[PDB]
């Protein structure tokens, strides 16, 4: 019993 | 070159920091009698220094001068000085003082503040010598904004921090230096704290009246050194 | 996971597959080798059985295939994390597998890891461009030195690896922390000539041979290049349907190299004499 | 969380072993040490002593080891955790697992901590509009407000650490808080100084002591590297079988070791 | 094992090309299978002699110019695996989804035993070397020197040795190029072959068709710009002619103009604009 | 429930605690005092009256003595809103605190808020915004005609959308800075009253010495010259003392 | 909120743009059948832009003066607890109800800001909010069927939205909403006033040239400060300065500490 | 959910709505003839068939209401994408779509599928965004094969890159169409008086008269603006004095942001 999860990301985009 | 917003330049905040990198030296005022020293690159092998620009540098036949920081943005200043000493003694017919000319490169180092695309110098100087027709010592020290001093000793390079307070257990102001032997016992009691080396990396010269100019052997200070090297023992 | 683990399938190489490479071996086995062989006679003096160390040095030399036969005539385990693997697209699986990493041979003193690539963590710098990997250089730098990586310094050597040196951080080097490197430079001729010895093991009753012929002329850097001309000279033979070879057939392969020795073009900009 | 945290196991770290300095040390003690020595000196004339410090880096120079030595001298707790360690996949774990340290702090009055890098917490507070890594920028604020929220300051202790400080760290530290923004980095005598004060201890020098020339030309440089060039003349003696202790092959590891970090070297042009 | 990133191409979902359909090109097309379509049963000889089977090539030259037409007719006759890939997939919208897939790539590979794989083009990924500017970048470099060590590092023999096509070969990031991490090298020039040109002008008129009232080989004759990848382009145009006026078979005065249909464009002040 | 826990024991705190320059507090003493006890004064011209007084200040400045003095002063209910019990990893589940605490908080009376550090969660896959929208949703129902404000802090204003920040939010903001040395001066004075010192003596030559700065290192810094008292074992301190150390903080700083 | 409004107020801003609007807007809701018997595929709505400040809304309580017709109720309505857009659910139901009474009156707010740009900014699976805009497009279907609607927005001024609107049939016309004059910006700070207790005794006029750049945005914010101020003093009458220099220099400006003046 | 392009396509709409420059109506339709009803010529010849084309044409010229109106013709699903509307700063968000782009595409054929502003399409950043321009292209004639699908790209900015015109093999049908005449701006009254009352005269010679330089789109637009205040004079049929009222300030717009047209 669970949907509750979420974890975060990494990203590099140019400037 | 403008003013920033903490009453201070940006360009001369900085520049005073670039003789603070170079070679070390000082001089100071004895009882009758007046020197300099200053520093040499020993190990530079291959090499006779006969004839390398002496950080040392004279003006007249009775005053000197010793640079530090940079050696091109010295040069350029001995030579319109040079001028103003051998000019100043025909229009007027008398020689210099001493406070003239450091009045005129105290105000020519801010000519060359206050203008479009001019930097200052990465120099700071001083001079000794004694005047014409009198006996008192006269030493005045320089840097870029223009600001000259009367120090009894004055220093200008690396590791002089706890040099710029040795002399302060050192000298005494109603026990000035006696004589030549222990003023420059004082002149390289100094200075040898940051030579770290022998005798060859160093370079001195002293004045006295009449244009009494003279430049001493690295031989000469092995004698006086050993004094100490031996005297640095007990 | 234990597939960057150790093997019980360890490859079948050897340091003496490895000629031109003579005075190395004695200057690094030791740290590696011989306090760890015997303990008491460094505690005798026990002066400190250092951290890793590194080796630097451009391709062309096998490094790799140095640290290949290390592996054998060991002792000790020798890990290998594939480099790079360990990050992932995520913040936390970063410092919790260096957790499981130190411990893993925490429980194996006489074992050791293997770096190749430090590329891709160095020179940390940061304004608001940078990187979650700059954030687990430290905690295994951390965890290298702390109140628990001296206990593995006291069972463990390491080593780390790259192609380029002076691209990284020295903030990462407390000279101490890694207590000695090494060139690996390219070779010398004759250093060059006991290697064609090694891999052109194909001729058959042959004559007029003269493997000191080659690096007589050779001014490379790999040695690698002894393979590459040697692998294609054979080539010749293969296709020509005599298995047989000789020296001139096995020379212009170096055309192949006329290529590499002569790829660099020039510039004609007379600035500047 | 808690298994990390107690690390009761000092090393044999030597507090006054190590010969570097003083005045740094009294101002730890004096911040903490005296504090829990006759605290009623503070209450003589009213005094809240600080909220910890923070250390500066120049790596290689003495980070930490007075610390571990602190650690062989705590007479108190001691904790250590990391940063990275810390952190996890999901939102607020670790900011939830991060106030549950103060009342754990809150275990004792003998309440200090050391903390491990943080060079990738709290750096500089970039909008990170980027996604994802605004959960970095999402924990400080979790400490900070937890930090001084409402605190008698319960000994909730600190010392912090880093390698450098103006690459991050713009807002965080406040005075009161860590009032010591303190230093360490080469003395430019006093390596050549008190190191071989301390390893005089085990070796010979079996044929002279030389030490009046195995000294310092003010040569850039870090005197942690000394704890190799102990070791590598030992070496160099077991590269030619000297069972003793020489001074002759000591001679290479700064023309060895010291040669390899060239500098520049532009100073043809201040004289 | 699924990895469902790339799976086994052509099991029977292939192309259908031939070997024959080029012209010449046996100037490489015969190295390549020199090293290439023997050592699936010549294995013995190879260790009979060399120490290793001289494998990895890196296939360059101008693109849109005769590379991807040679690289699949041999798709055509493996008798074994195969594998493509967009050769920029591995530039992920995050992080991660390569080092995590690249692993497992070779894995594909590595039961697949024996196989082999190829790339669309790398010219985004040559990069010799930087200094850190930024995270935006640092996640190719770290992903060339992953795809070494994947290449070569430990496993050694089983593997399968692999190509390298682009649009350059000069930009490669060295280090990857090695007598051993390679061990071979090749290409394909630009400039008049009249020995190709004559023949590769009507190697596919036989897949074409034609009724000469007169000689259509003269064009060839005309030699200005010879190229590789128009001279079957211009009659995938010219013979759209006939057809758009329900001739049966073209003319050759329908192709002179389809020849010129393509203008050249050797008159356009873009390059009269820039300089003067 | 995790915050739920509207006060501390003991809030040690005075609007005389702190030298704040005597202007910044005087709106911020308006409107958080004038419509809560003399509406009159409102409907003695007839007003709109405000809802929230926005902010920003640097951190180390007494902003957060003077956030914690209206505690001590008014002697009514209090709180805190901060990530840490707010933002929660359960999507949704993060707003049950908002409607229990503002549904509540219609109900109580004097029950204002000091959400402070809003900077952590209303900054522009991620979900805080929505919660930024739970916020405001909440707020322009109950927003004016009340005794109730809306008064917190932050350290970037210029990172949050002021979509929310419309003019019946938080009207009369709030701004705060350093002192001059005559504010450095009387902020002085409150440390200084618990030691022995060197009594009667020119403090205020040193508030010459207070460029761009906070008062919290003023606070600190006579402690390490009390400490530096210590180890020179001065029983009473002098005016050197405080000198010999406070030339030390800045040039270590500088 | 949902009535038949009241008369239109005086039209005073911008007005010299908005005659030839209602031009544009009551024919399709007048004899727009005889424009079905002229045969024309003749609009559902425009789009009226610029900055606010403005009386945006008073010229939708203007588009039903000449002939009667109701408004609308929807504020950023679709940002949703819930996997549906609920709102564009009942948007349906909605436009349907304005399906219901061909007299209608039809404004949504921030069409930018509810639309991105061009939405690069959210991930693939927005919400169905390309399915919202669906729905817009799939509900202007139903809309380009009648002359039941009339519908209209209002945002950031131009490319802050999606670019859908260029086809004719879906939007087919803009206009914008300037800067006005300031004699009725004067009006509206009585009527901002109006509310409360002062006197006008002052020659703003002057005034009201002098300032510039400061939007009904900003003066709808402006006259509450320095009300608080002479009360703070304890004044009670309106005053120009107090309120004029006492509003217009401290937005940027403050702190006056100039000694080379004189 | 690329419905939202895909699906406008189900209702047929003649080709007739359209008169333009026909000899270029005449080239694409009888090129595309080829696969639908006459495929059994490029089989008595055996030549490959063409692999996708182009266009050029300056905007608002009815270049996607052309192309919209070809899907229509055969029953493909006439998507719509724009080029900048799939732009977004994560780097493989690019270069993942387009291969999710074809993959509904090819899980569906025969069908269409369209571009138009594609022109946008040493550095840090650009070294990694011409990937894209070169994966693409890859994946017109890369490896795979390709049954019943197409593309146009139908931009307004002619200038848009070499390499993908740099080699026409690749693409062909290089079109263009250009602005019209009086030859062309006539006719096109007559399909937009069509479903409209008006009184039976030559009067379009006004049409040729000006107009020399509006397009398609704003005479449609000049049309309802003619309409709109004709029936003032509320007759039951209109005049061509009417829409003489409007079609200076119509000119005044088209004067605002004047941009210029070249053809490449
Ligand atoms: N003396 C040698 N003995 C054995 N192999 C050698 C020798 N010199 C070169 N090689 C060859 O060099 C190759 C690898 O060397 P190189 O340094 O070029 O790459 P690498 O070390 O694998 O790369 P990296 O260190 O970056 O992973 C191997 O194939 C190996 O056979
Ligand atoms: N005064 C000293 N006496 C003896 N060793 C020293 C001294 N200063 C530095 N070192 C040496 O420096 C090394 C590490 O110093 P430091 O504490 O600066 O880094 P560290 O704490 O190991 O690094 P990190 O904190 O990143 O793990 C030790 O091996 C130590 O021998
Ligand atoms: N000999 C040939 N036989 C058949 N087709 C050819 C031949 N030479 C060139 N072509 C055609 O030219 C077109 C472009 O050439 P090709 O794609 O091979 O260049 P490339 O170097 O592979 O470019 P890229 O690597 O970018 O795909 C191909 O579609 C191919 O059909
Ligand atoms: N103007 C001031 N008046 C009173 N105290 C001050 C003043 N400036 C600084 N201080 C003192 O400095 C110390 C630290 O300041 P403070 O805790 O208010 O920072 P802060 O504003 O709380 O930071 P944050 O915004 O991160 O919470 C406090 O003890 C405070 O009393
Ligand atoms: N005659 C008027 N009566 C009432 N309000 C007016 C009048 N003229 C202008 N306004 C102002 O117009 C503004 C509405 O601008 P608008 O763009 O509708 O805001 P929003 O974009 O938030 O809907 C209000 O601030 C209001 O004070
Ligand atoms: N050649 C033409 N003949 C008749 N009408 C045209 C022609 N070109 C354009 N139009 C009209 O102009 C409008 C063009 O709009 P649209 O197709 O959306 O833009 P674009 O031309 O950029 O594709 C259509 O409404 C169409 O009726």
């Amino acid at each position: 019993n669970e949907n509750v999860s979420a974890r975060l990301g990494g990203a590099s985009i140019a400037v | 070159s403008i003013f920033s917003p903490d009453g201070h330049i940006f360009q001369v905040e900085y520049a005073l920091e670039a003789v603070k990198r170079g070679t070390c030296a000082v001089g100071v005022k004895g009882k009758n009698c007046v020197v300099l020293g200053c520093e040499r690159r020993s190990t530079l092998k291959l090499q006779d220094t006969r004839i390398t620009p002496s950080k040392v540098s004279k003006i007249d036949s009775h005053v000197v001068l010793s640079f530090s920081g940079l050696n091109a943005d010295s040069r350029i200043l001995i030579e319109k000085a040079r001028v103003e000493a051998q000019s100043h003694r025909l229009t007027l017919e008398d020689p210099v003082t001493v406070e003239y000319l450091t009045r005129y490169v105290a105000g020519v180092q801010q000519r060359y503040t206050q203008s479009g695309g001019v930097r200052p110098f990465g120099v700071s100087t001083l001079i000794a010598g004694f005047d014409p027709r009198d006996d008192e010592p006269k030493l005045y020290q320089t840097e870029p904004s223009g600001i000259y001093s009367s120090w009894s000793a004055q220093t200008i390079g690396r590791n002089s921090k706890t040099v710029r307070e040795f002399l302060e257990k050192n000298y005494d102001r109603k026990e000035p230096p006696a004589t030549v032997e222990e003023c420059v016992k004082l002149t390289v009691r100094s200075l040898l704290e940051v030579v770290q080396t022998g005798a060859k990396n160093i370079e001195i010269t002293v004045v006295k009246p009449d244009s009494d100019i003279v430049a001493l052997s690295s031989e000469e200070i092995n004698q006086y050194v050993t004094q100490i090297e031996q005297e640095k023992q007990e | 996971l234990v597939s960057l683990m150790m093997v019980e399938k360890v490859p079948d190489s050897t340091y003496d597959m490895v000629g031109g490479l003579t005075k190395q071996i004695k200057e690094i086995k030791e740290v590696i080798e011989l306090p760890v062989k015997h303990p008491e006679l460094f505690e005798s003096l026990g002066i400190a059985q250092p951290k890793g160390v590194i080796l630097y040095g451009p391709p062309g030399t096998g490094k790799t295939l140095l640290a290949r036969a290390v592996a054998h005539h060991t002792d000790c385990k020798f890990i290998r994390v594939s480099g790079a693997e360990l990050v992932q697209k995520y913040i936390g699986e970063g410092s919790r597998m260096v957790r499981e990493l130190f411990v893993m041979a925490r429980e194996h003193a006489p074992s050791i890891i293997f770096m190749d690539e430090i590329d891709s963590i160095g020179s940390t710098r940061v304004e608001g461009s940078g990187g979650g990997d700059s954030e687990v250089q430290r905690t295994m730098l951390e965890l290298l030195n702390q109140l628990d990586g001296f206990e593995t310094s006291k069972n463990i050597k390491i080593i780390m690896a790259t192609n380029r040196l002076d691209i990284l951080d020295p903030a990462l080097l407390r000279p101490g922390r890694i207590d000695r490197k090494i060139e690996f430079p390219p070779p010398s001729v004759a250093a060059r000539a006991e290697i064609l010895r090694i891999h052109s093991r194909k001729m058959n009753l042959t004559r007029g041979i003269n493997l000191r012929k080659v690096a007589e002329k050779m001014n490379g850097c790999s040695g690698a290049d002894v393979k590459g001309v040697c692998t294609e000279a054979g080539m010749y033979a293969l296709r020509e349907r005599r298995i047989h070879v000789t020296q001139e057939d096995f020379e212009l392969a170096v055309g192949k190299v006329m290529n590499k020795n002569q790829e660099t073009a020039i510039s004609v900009a007379k600035l500047f004499k | 969380m808690v298994s990390v945290m107690k690390m009761d196991k000092s090393p044999t770290e030597s507090y006054s072993d190590i010969g570097g300095l003083e005045s740094q040390i009294q101002e730890i003690k004096e911040s903490v040490e005296l504090p829990l020595t006759h605290p009623e000196l503070y209450e003589e004339m009213g005094i809240k002593p600080p909220k910890g410090v923070i250390l500066y880096g120049a790596p290689g120079t003495g980070k930490t080891l007075l610390a571990k030595a602190v650690a062989n001298q705590t007479s108190a707790t001691f904790l250590r955790i990391v940063g990275s360690e810390l952190i996890q996949k999901y939102l607020g774990d670790g900011p939830r697992l991060c106030r549950q340290i103060f009342k754990v702090a809150g275990e004792n009055a003998p309440s200090i901590v050391f903390i491990d890098e943080i060079d990738a917490i709290g750096t500089k507070r970039y909008d990170s509009n980027s996604g994802g890594e605004r959960e970095i920028q999402r924990t400080m604020l979790e400490l900070l407000n937890q930090l001084d929220g409402f605190d008698d300051r319960g000994d909730v202790k600190v010392i912090m650490a880093t390698n450098k400080i103006e690459t991050l760290d713009p807002a965080l530290i406040r005075p009161g808080r860590i009032d010591r923004k303190i230093l360490f980095e080469n003395p430019d005598l006093s390596t050549k100084k008190k190191i071989l004060g301390i390893h005089t201890s085990k070796m010979n020098l079996s044929e002279d002591v030389n030490l009046e020339t195995l000294v310092t030309t003010k040569d850039d440089l870090s005197g942690a590297d000394i704890q190799a060039m102990c070791t590598e003349a030992g070496l160099l003696a077991l590269r030619e079988r000297r069972m003793q202790v020489t001074a002759e092959d000591f001679k290479q590891a700064k023309e060895r070791v010291m040669k390899n970090k060239v500098e520049e070297n532009l100073e043809g042009l201040y004289l | 094992d699924s990895d469902s990133s790339i799976s086994v191409m052509g099991e029977n979902e292939k192309p259908d090309v031939t070997y024959a359909d080029v012209g010449g090109l046996d100037m490489q097309k015969q190295e390549i299978r020199e090293a290439v379509e023997l050592p699936l049963v010549q294995a013995d000889l190879y260790e009979q002699i060399g120490i290793d089977p001289p494998r990895g090539v890196l296939l360059y030259g101008p693109p849109g110019t005769g590379k991807t037409m040679l690289v699949k007719a041999v798709a055509n006759s493996t008798k074994a695996a195969f594998i493509r890939v967009n050769g920029s997939e591995f530039v992920h919208k995050y992080l991660g989804e390569g080092p995590r897939m690249v692993r497992d790539v070779f894995r594909l590979a590595r039961e697949n035993a024996p196989s082999i794989i190829f790339i669309d083009e790398v010219d985004s990924i040559a990069t010799k070397r930087f200094d850190a500017q930024t995270g935006s970048d640092r996640e190719v470099q770290r992903i060339l020197i992953e795809l070494l060590t994947q290449m070569d590092g430990f496993d050694q023999s089983t593997n399968v040795k692999v190509i390298m096509a682009t649009n350059r070969a000069d930009t490669l990031d060295p280090a990857l190029l090695r007598p051993g991490r390679l061990d071979r090298k090749i290409e394909f020039p630009s400039l008049r072959d009249r020995r190709e040109r004559r023949l590769i002008f009507g190697t596919i008129a036989s897949k074409m068709s034609l009724a000469p009232e007169a000689d259509l080989d003269s064009l060839i004759i005309r030699n200005d710009s010879l190229s590789g990848a128009v001279i079957a382009a211009i009659m995938q145009e010219a013979g759209l002619r006939a057809v758009r006026k329900n001739r049966y078979v073209i003319l050759q005065s329908d192709l002179e103009e389809a020849y010129a249909t393509q203008v050249k464009t050797d008159n356009t002040v873009d390059k009269f604009d820039f300089y003067k | 429930s995790v915050t739920m826990m509207t006060v501390e024991e003991k809030p040690d705190v005075t609007y005389s605690d702190v030298g704040g320059c005597k202007d910044q507090i005087e709106k911020l003493r308006e409107v958080v005092e004038l419509p809560l006890l003399s509406p009159e004064r409102f409907a003695t011209l007839g007003i709109d009256p405000p809802k929230g007084i926005l902010l920003y200040g640097p951190p180390g400045t007494g902003k957060t003595l003077c956030a914690r003095a209206v505690a001590n002063r008014t002697d009514a209910t209090f709180i805190r809103v901060i990530g840490s019990e707010l933002v929660q990893k359960y999507v949704g589940e993060g707003a049950r605190m908002v409607r229990e605490l503002f549904e509540m908080a219609r109900t109580k009376k004097a029950c204002i808020i000091f959400f402070d550090e809003i900077d952590a969660v209303g900054g522009a896959d991620n979900e805080v915004q929505r919660t930024m929208l739970e916020l405001i949703t909440q707020l322009d129902g109950f927003d004016p005609r009340g005794n109730i404000k809306v008064m917190f802090a932050t350290n970037r204003p210029n990172t949050l959308d002021p979509a929310l920040l419309r003019p019946g939010r938080i009207d009369r903001k709030v701004e705060f800075s350093l002192p001059d040395l005559e504010g450095r001066a009387n902020i002085f004075r409150i440390h200084s009253k618990s030691m022995s010192v060197e009594r009667g003596i020119r403090w205020e030559l040193i508030s010459r010495l207070c460029p761009n700065s906070t008062g919290a290192e003023l606070r600190s810094v006579c402690t390490e010259a009390g400490m530096f008292a210590i180890r020179a074992r001065r029983k009473v301190a002098t005016e050197k003392d405080f000198l010999k150390a406070v030339d030390k903080v800045i040039s270590g700083y500088k | 909120d949902e009535k038949p409004t009241e008369t239109y107020s005086d039209v005073g801003g911008l007005d010299k743009q908005i005659e030839e609007l209602v031009e544009a807007i009551v024919l399709p809701m007048k004899r727009a059948d005889k424009f079905k018997d002229m045969g024309i595929r003749a609009p559902k709505g425009a789009l009226m832009y610029g900055p606010p400040g403005t009386g945006k809304t008073l010229l939708a309580r203007a588009c039903a003066a000449q002939t009667n017709a109701t408004f609308l109720k929807l504020a950023a309505p679709q940002l949703v607890q819930m996997y549906i857009g609920e709102g564009a659910k009942l948007v349906r139901d909605a436009f349907a109800l304005a399906k219901e009474k061909a007299p209608t009156i039809i404004f949504i707010d921030e069409l930018d800001a509810i639309g991105t740009k061009r939405f690069d900014s959210e991930k693939s699976g927005d919400r169905e909010v390309q399915r919202t805009m669906l729905e817009l497009l799939n509900q202007l279907d139903g809309f380009s069927s009648d002359d039941r609607v009339k519908v209209l927005a209002a945002t950031n001024r131009v490319d802050v939205l999606d670019p859908a609107l260029l086809r004719s049939g879906r939007l087919d016309r803009k206009i914008e909403f300037p800067l006005p004059s300031e004699d009725s910006r004067a009006q509206i700070l009585q009527i901002h006033s109006r509310k409360m207790t002062t006197d006008d005794d002052i020659n703003w006029q002057e005034l009201a040239r002098s300032t510039d750049e400061f939007n009904g945005a900003q003066l709808k914010a402006v006259t509450v400060e320095a009300g608080m101020i002479a009360l703070r003093n304890g004044q009670s009458s309106v005053k120009h300065e107090d309120f004029v220099e006492g509003i217009s220099e401290v937005q940027a400006r403050k702190s006056k500490s100039v000694s080379f003046y004189a | 959910l690329v419905y939202n392009m895909t699906s406008f396509e189900q209702g047929e709409i003649t080709f007739d709505g359209i008169g333009g420059l026909t000899e270029q109506i005449r080239e694409l339709r009888e090129v595309i003839e080829l696969p639908l009803k006459n495929p059994e010529i490029f089989q008595r010849v055996g030549i490959k068939p063409p692999k996708g084309v182009l266009l050029y044409g300056p905007p608002g010229t009815g270049k996607t209401l052309l192309a919209k109106a070809v899907a229509a013709t055969i029953g493909a699903n006439f998507i719509f994408s724009p080029a900048s509307g799939i732009v977004d700063k994560y780097i493989g968000e690019s270069a993942r779509i387009i291969r999710e782009m074809f993959a509904y595409a090819k899980e569906h054929e025969p069908c269409i599928i369209f571009m138009d502003e594609v022109d946008a399409i040493g550095t840090s950043a650009d070294r990694e965004i011409q990937r894209t321009l070169m994966e693409l292209l890859t994946q017109m004639d890369g490896f795979d094969n390709l049954g019943q699908t197409k593309i146009i790209m139908a931009t307004n900015r002619p200038d848009t890159l070499d390499p993908a015109l740099l080699r026409p093999g690749r693409l062909d049908r290089k079109v263009e169409i250009p602005l019209p005449n009086e030859a062309g701006r006539l006719e096109i009254f007559k399909i937009h008086t069509a479903k409209v009352k008006k009184t039976g005269e030559f009067d379009f010679e006004a049409a040729v008269k000006m107009s020399d330089g509006f397009n398609g789109a704003d005479i449609r637009n000049c049309a309802t603006e003619a309409g709109f205040f004709a029936i003032r004079d509320d007759r039951d049929h209109i005049n061509p004095d009417d829409l003489m009222k409007a079609v200076r300030k119509v000119a005044e717009v088209k004067k605002l942001e004047g941009t210029i047209e070249y053809q490449k």
